[PDB]
């Protein structure tokens, strides 16, 4: 078989869960002193773990409360009307994702927003465990990490100022990862970085990895394992001497927040308060003591916004065209008109030509909705004939701030 | 043997194919309302996909008719006199690769001439297909996709402007990768880029991989898989669901157009005139729509010189 | 079964291995016509492969000889007191590491001082080998090639002048690495640079690679395998036709020394003065050769010191001050005000708090041992109340040139 692999399996005893993750902006401690602005799920980087099994019906209503366009994707098998793509969630509404739960393993979920590298550089990214039906992990203390890239200055940096571990840089030197001698332990690693790769290294000891984070792949036994920006990697090991010694990614990184200690125990009996019972049965979960940890060193403060969504007229004067540029850099909000002319005027029968004079995706939208360009690629055209006399308010659905009219007479 | 294990086989019945390509300077179109100069087997990037089974007798004629020195090196395994390091094939001049096929798997070739880096990144890239001989792989739809470096102002830019998959920037958003539902998938990757490397990513489905393209491992489930600069994954994979998914690089590549849209259709019968038999006997190619709308695209403009020599 | 894998194996037959490595500074050269200052041990890079059986007793008595603090980090098994970060090895001073051989593979050694990067990309690093007790591996003719990246003008520059294979840029494309048709062929590959990853290639057949170095895993086949920074791999290939044959990571450093020129002989008969009786019983060694000809090619210049004792602050004044900088970019010794002030007076009783202003990590050690603080980290404070009137010398045990004093009256 294996009898290190868990195939795919029918739960006997599923249960039905539902989360809330709010789309929420953020000052947060990343560094000592760094205060930094952040786009979250719930208020925190990363976002809050989902776990649950194999089988489980699991519903999450997602509010995005920013004037950004936002999503939830979910690494794993479910349909298109839950993979986060279509449809863009606007400012001030809401999107109910629902999937069962088809396989086990180490997910993860983040926003899928155009563009999707500023979103996750931002912010927004979580973990999701799902525990395996068939039967529980060996019993283990069990942790997760995120690896991520994060620069304060300038979100998109090649090269970040930070790599935290789960959000934070630097986090674990101060506040070691507990284990106990001769107990097995597991982590959950999470790889979502834009531009380097992550070798997964820890000291004095030999891992166990299920790749990819599957389980009904057969383990092998690393030193360092590569783990790849939107992959995982579910990884076991034992230390059997206690003292202190290191994890990290193995690279620049390690100097710039990717550094944790690990502090072995002679035995459990220090942490019988803060671990957790785990939904692998049998098993000790130290995640909401991370999770705790997090949220007291990024002490986050939120940020609320008024009238989401509303946004002035356009009192242009309509200009007799029928060519519109989609301006260059319209995906920051900070160029007020984002099609030019923003407004036009056009007699009945005549095809209107946008072209994307920007780097990034943009769409052409009618919102009383009778007409939809889909992605506009950077660079492309697309066009439309209007043979309908009145007046049309379009809006690109990727970027809210984006709107437009044209006059068919 | 493992029952997803391809050993190797001598092939019963080899047969003996021949292809031609032509180094050749050229302009295409690389993204919407970007032209470029390019290096190129037979005129576009990647050059043509080539395609047979295991133990054949391939003959490859390469022509050079470009002012610089050009090769071939095909990944697999060969002799020297066949790979493509020397000798240089020079202005005007042909040679024949020559070699059996000896083992089944996905490969690529590109031009081995120094600076090799500066070759690749200018268009001198393509992929070859092993099929192998012991048995068909899986009946399936099958896609080829190069994933490459590309700037059309500094060729060697460490971070490029692009990132196309089959070298023109974001096709396969507005000409969506179809499959069927509950029909199995298939895609022959190579990953030839110089710099980063590629998390290869799928929606809404998980991914069985056959590691370096090699049919004789077992292969492995995957949500993303790595693949380094020259190596190749054969995967498959099956979605369920009609709709609209993507693909992609996972990583700044899907903003610079490392992105394909995936359309999950009901029935296949608007795929019946674009679709070839396989050479994987019961498997369905899309290789040569794929191949005819690169060509569309890039709209190539040859630079035809007179002297070579 | 899967007979082949090395299962874990107890050796009946161990020996006692006893080394000796010295941390040197040294000019060599790295490419035809260019010098450089590297940090050595033993006087090359890469450092001496070591090499010996799972289960021997292994001694590493390790001197450090320059003015840095250095230590030796091994891959594997072992506990915290041979791990290599606690403690660092001050200048003139000596340590000696201890461990058993506790699982076969391919691993890797490497300082471990703080900025880790830096001491790496100085040429901090070697090889390790650890022959499997079980069995010895088929038998082959064996290499090890180190990938590391070098740039002789800013050692810590992203994208580096250098990817040299062993050290010395290019070296094998003069000095061929020699295969006999039809003989198996074992390479030791080390990846172990700090920015972009290896794709290791060899042309014209077909690897069979042991991931991550280790004999317990099933091996795969491959074309080209990744090999992450802090990683390794064990390769075996076979070569039947005579010719010139090239292998080299897969990327723009094949242009820059990563790559070299493979020689298939027709038979063995002109190696059987170079190479040497394995380890691995029936295997032949080539990496003799391959020293020999690194420390030929490098043409090492050693510095020796003989007073590194560490002596007290330089201080043109004292300041009647309680708090205290560790200023940025003290972590290099041409700051020569590392603390600021460097000396300060208080009254018994006052507690003096210092800050970490660099993105570095550093400590604040009195030279006896009245108080320690430990890491550190950039932007963090440690602070320590003064109870008794006297004077005190301390420094950063990870920067030993970083030196203040503290009158307490
Ligand atoms: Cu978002
Ligand atoms: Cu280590
Ligand atoms: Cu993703
Ligand atoms: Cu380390
Ligand atoms: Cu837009
Ligand atoms: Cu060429
Ligand atoms: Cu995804
Ligand atoms: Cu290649
Ligand atoms: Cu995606
Ligand atoms: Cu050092
Ligand atoms: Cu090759
Ligand atoms: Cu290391
Ligand atoms: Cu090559
Ligand atoms: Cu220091």
């Amino acid at each position: 078989d294996s009898s290190d692999t868990f195939p795919k399996f029918k739960n006997p005893n599923p249960q039905t869960l539902s989360y809330t993750l709010i789309a929420q902006d953020a000052e947060i401690e990343v560094s000592p002193g760094v205060r930094a602005k952040v786009w979250t799920y719930n208020g925190t980087v990363p976002a809050p773990t989902l776990r649950f099994s194999e089988g489980d019906d699991v519903t999450v209503k997602f509010v995005n409360d920013t004037p950004y366009a936002h999503t939830i994707h979910f690494h794993g098998t479910h349909d298109s009307a839950n993979d986060g793509v279509f449809p863009m969630i606007m400012p001030g509404e809401e999107y109910t994702y629902h999937f069962v739960a088809e396989e086990a393993g180490l997910f993860m979920y983040h926003c899928h927003a155009f563009p999707t590298s500023e979103h996750v550089r931002m912010g927004m990214f979580g973990t999701m465990i799902i525990d395996p039906a068939i039967r529980p992990m060996d019993p283990a203390r069990e942790y997760f990490f995120t690896l991520s890239e994060f620069d304060p200055n300038n979100a998109l940096e090649h090269f970040t100022e930070f790599y935290p571990i789960n959000g934070y840089a630097g986090q674990y030197m101060d506040n070691p990862i507990r284990v106990v001698s001769g107990e097995l332990t597991r982590f959950y690693v999470v790889g979502i970085g834009g531009v380097l790769q992550s070798p997964f290294h820890v000291h004095s000891t030999i891992m166990k990895v299920y790749p990819s984070g599957i389980l009904w792949n057969e383990p092998y036994y690393a030193q360092t394992h590569l783990i790849g920006n939107g992959d995982t990697a579910i990884i076991e090991a034992t230390w059997t001497q206690p003292g202190m010694y290191l994890f990290h990614v193995h690279g620049i990184q390690e100097e710039r927040g990717s550094m944790a200690m690990i502090e072995v125990l002679e035995d459990a009996s220090s942490l019988s308060d803060v671990q957790r019972p785990s939904n692998n049965k049998g098993s000790y979960s130290m995640v909401e003591w991370q999770e705790d940890l997090i949220r007291t060193l990024e002490q986050p403060q939120l940020i609320s916004y008024e009238n989401l969504g509303e946004s002035a007229a356009i009192s242009s004067e309509k200009v007799s065209a029928d060519k519109v540029s989609i301006v260059k850099d319209s995906w920051n909000p900070e160029i007020t008109e984002s099609y030019d002319p923003i407004a036009i005027q056009v007699d009945s029968g005549t095809t209107v030509t946008w072209t994307n004079d920007d780097s990034v995706v943009h769409t052409v939208t009618d919102n009383e909705n009778s007409f939809d360009s889909g992605f506009i690629q950077a660079g492309n055209t697309w066009s439309y004939s209007f043979d309908n006399p009145g007046e049309f308010d379009y809006i690109c659905t990727l970027h809210p701030w984006m709107k437009g009219t044209i006059s068919v007479n | 043997d493992s029952s997803d294990t391809f050993p190797k086989f001598k092939n019963p019945n080899p047969q003996t194919l021949s292809y031609t390509l032509i180094a050749q300077d050229a302009e295409i179109e690389v993204s919407p309302g970007v032209r470029a100069k390019v290096w190129t087997y037979n005129g576009t990037v990647p050059a043509p996909t080539l395609r047979f089974s295991e133990g054949d007798d391939v003959t490859v004629k390469f022509v050079n008719d470009t002012p610089y020195a050009h090769t071939i090196h095909f990944h697999g395994t060969h002799d020297s006199a066949n790979d493509g390091v020397f000798p240089m094939i020079m202005p005007g001049e042909e040679y024949t690769y020559h070699f059996v096929a000896e083992e089944a798997g996905l490969f690529m070739y590109h031009c081995h001439a120094f600076p090799t880096s500066e070759h690749v990144r200018m268009g001198m890239f393509g992929t070859m297909i092993i099929d192998p001989a012991i048995r068909p792989m899986d009946p399936a739809r099958e896609y080829f996709f190069t994933l490459s470096e590309f700037d059309p102002n500094n060729a060697l830019e460490h971070f490029t402007e692009f990132y196309p998959i089959n070298g023109y920037a974001g096709q396969y958003m507005d000409n969506p990768i179809r499959v069927v539902s509950g029909e199995l998938t298939r895609f022959y990757v190579v990953g030839i880029g110089g710099v980063l490397q590629s998390p290869f990513h799928v929606h809404s489905t998980i991914m069985k991989v056959y590691p370096s393209g090699i049919l004789w491992n077992e292969p492995y489930y995957a949500q993303t898989h790595l693949i380094g600069n020259g190596d190749t994954a054969i995967i498959e994979a099956t979605w369920t669901q009609p709709g609209m998914y993507l693909f992609h690089v996972h990583g700044i590549q899907e903003e610079r157009g490392s992105m394909a849209m995936i359309e999950v259709l009901e029935d296949a019968s608007s795929l019946s005139d674009v679709q070839r038999p396989s050479n994987n006997k019961g498997s369905y190619s899309m290789v040569e729509w794929q191949e005819d709308l690169i060509r569309t695209l890039e709209q190539p403009q040859l630079i035809s010189y007179e002297n070579l020599g």
